[PDB]
DNA sequence: CGGCCGCTACGTATC
């Protein structure tokens, strides 16, 4: 059923190139480079994680011989209330290596080896907030120890975190952050929705002005929230049978915000 | 300004022929309810003649009144971030959704103007 | 533009 | 490669004779000389760890044929929570010794004979806030006990936890803060980088009032800025082809901070 | 005035 | 607390008995106009006691009204500074 | 290094 295929497309998930993603990549290439500890702030729907997750798609590990892996980019995220057992726990087995009972000075000797020999260049830590207040410090040596740059992601309330402390606030001072979508460029991103991931069987015109008013009003610039609302409204269309969005269709799914 | 350009209260603006007299002087006559346009007059033969209907570049879609512009540029100049069309937009909208006897007392002063139309 | 299945991402990674 | 070389150069690191680091130097022979126990205190970018290693590698230790060495000076680095066993590990590490298993008195037992067998006159323990509280009956001690001028390197932190224990606090009484660069000061060390640091091949002009007015503004005056700044600036430029750090390029450095 | 490397420093360490 | 500590208004107060009676409770009696020394009571016998006096550790020969305390330690929480 | 030109900030007056 053709109606079907198309259905399975719309409920998944893609990576778009955008000009924040694009940016990221520019200016992490630059810390890997430097070997600078940093940290990426936002809001929590502007696409940090995805921006992330295609930098840690790109610079693949390059297996060779019978040698471990060679990881440029260790890409983690920590579970709450994440302790100093955890946060080695985690980077041990993404570098593909089994941990077992031991104490607490064996996780870090421990980490400290799988980092060195196999080729670590960047650690990037999601929802850094996470981290309990006394494990910044084994991030913090990790840093000045190894020749590795050590990237923070989070919102606004990590840096109320950071700020608690001078000795991490200072190490991780340089930052780039994350914006909200306007004007001409929430414009331009609307067409490729429509041309790029929704590809409806006939085009909907989303950038046409009462499209854009409605949009505007339900997605307030947030990218998870354009990549939401349009799969919502395109599902929709097609389960009624329509080969497009339009204004009432559209304006029934905004009313659930 | 050149490259046809005039900023005023932060926006920046735009006109259809103004670019042809970067470096002069013009009287820009404008609506404190709605500031997204500028009509521009300029002095020739000691008289004004019309000469554009001038629009804050990217807001052409957009309304802005100047005790909103004026309360968002302060806000801004407090906030510590950069001066754009979109910028002084952005330092609205948040303050617009998110009350205060002013912004009661103009919903409730806006629902008068609107049964005027 | 090329535009990447998020799941197709994960069978790829390493 | 002749800009591959300075990208290789520049991201490394050095020491320069200041007069923060000078001070300090007269102060710890004071100190060691007198045998008088101490404590350096200051906020975290002024360059305290340099300043003791700058120390530690002067004061060489002293070999003679078939003894353990001669070692007037120990500097060692505490990893979080560290608890009595952890410091005897380190200072018998750091002696040379291999630390085999045993109870915690086995440790402070073997801890004070290669203390006393190997000589030392002073021992520095940086991040001495992450010592666990009990810890510091185990440091008094070893002050008390043995001729030994122990000295605490740490942050404003360190003092709220010292002074939670009146017999550490009255001990650890005498201090030399480390301060903020400004005026002349901070004018005559932007000269001292741009000639005995950075090595670009024309004058930079660094100390001119439009430069100093970008500089004090990124900076603050802490010397681990001032670092971290022109040598971003440096890397950045060269691979862009300049001889020079300018106003432009030096702003797009400063804007990330 | 001399200036160090923090590298050469730990080469020329005990 | 342990050591003799006390915390009042932000600031750290410590004194010449009261690390004898840690983890008790006691009755501060202070002055609004200048709180960097405070009047520390204790109860025996149902019956309230003077215990000692305390002082705000490093600022002894200083003085702060406790609206200059308050409005200092608003303007540090808003810097997001240590107090 | 020195001069000229938009957007803010302080001082004064009145209902
Ligand atoms: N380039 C892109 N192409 C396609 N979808 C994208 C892109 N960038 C973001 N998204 C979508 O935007 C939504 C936001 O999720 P994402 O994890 O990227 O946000 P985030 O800002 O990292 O969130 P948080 O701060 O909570 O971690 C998701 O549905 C994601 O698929
Ligand atoms: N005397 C110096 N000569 C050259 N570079 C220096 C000097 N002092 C500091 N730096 C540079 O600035 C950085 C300052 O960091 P440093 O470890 O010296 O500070 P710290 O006071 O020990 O910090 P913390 O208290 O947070 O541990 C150094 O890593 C180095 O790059
Ligand atoms: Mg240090």
């Amino acid at each position: 059923e053709w109606l079907q295929a198309e259905i399975a497309r719309l409920k998944g998930k893609s990576i778009v190139p955008l000009q924040q993603v694009k940016t990221l990549h520019d200016w992490l290439d630059g810390k890997r480079k430097a070997r600078k500890s940093c940290r990426v702030v936002g809001e929590s729907r502007t696409g940090k994680t995805v921006a992330c997750d295609a930098y840690r798609y790109r610079h693949k590990p390059q297996q060779e011989a019978g040698r471990p892996p060679t990881v440029p980019v260790v890409y983690i995220r920590p579970h709450q209330k994440c302790g100093p057992k955890d946060l080695f726990k985690k980077i041990t087995e993404y570098l593909k290596y089994r941990v077992t009972k031991g104490t607490v000075s064996d996780f870090r000797d421990r980490t400290i080896e799988v980092l060195k020999g196999c080729g670590v260049e960047m650690l990037i830590i999601d929802e850094a907030d996470r981290l309990k207040p006394e494990t910044f410090a084994d991030v913090r040596d990790i840093a000045e120890d190894l020749g590795i740059a050590v990237v923070l992601v989070g919102t606004d309330r990590l840096d109320a975190v950071i700020k608690r402390d001078e000795q991490v606030l200072e190490r991780f001072r340089a930052h780039l952050r994350f914006g909200k979508l306007s004007g001409e460029d929430f414009k331009n991103t609307v067409e490729m929705w429509e041309q790029m991931v929704l590809k409806l069987p006939v085009s909907s015109n989303l950038k046409s002005k009462e499209m854009l008013r409605i949009l505007t009003s339900a997605t307030e610039g947030y990218i998870g929230r354009l990549d939401e609302i349009l799969r919502e409204a395109a599902i929709r269309s097609l389960s009624r049978g329509l080969k497009k969005i339009d204004k009432a269709v559209l304006q029934e799914v905004a009313k659930e915000y | 300004q050149r490259g046809g350009c005039l900023q005023f209260q932060n926006l920046m603006y735009r006109g259809e022929y103004l670019a042809g007299y970067a470096g002069e002087t013009v009287n820009l006559r404008f609506d404190p309810r709605d500031i997204t346009t500028i009509l521009v007059y300029r002095q020739e033969n000691n008289q004004e003649v019309f000469l554009t209907r001038a629009h804050a570049q990217g807001l052409e879609t957009e309304q802005l009144a100047l005790d909103e512009a004026e309360a968002a540029s302060r806000r801004l100049r407090t906030a510590g971030k950069t001066i754009s069309n979109q910028s002084l937009l952005q330092e609205v909208v948040d303050r617009d959704a998110l009350k205060e006897r002013q912004k009661l007392e103009q919903t409730v002063l806006r629902s008068a103007a609107v049964d005027e139309s | 533009i090329e535009v990447w299945d998020y799941e197709q991402l994960r069978e790829e990674y390493g």
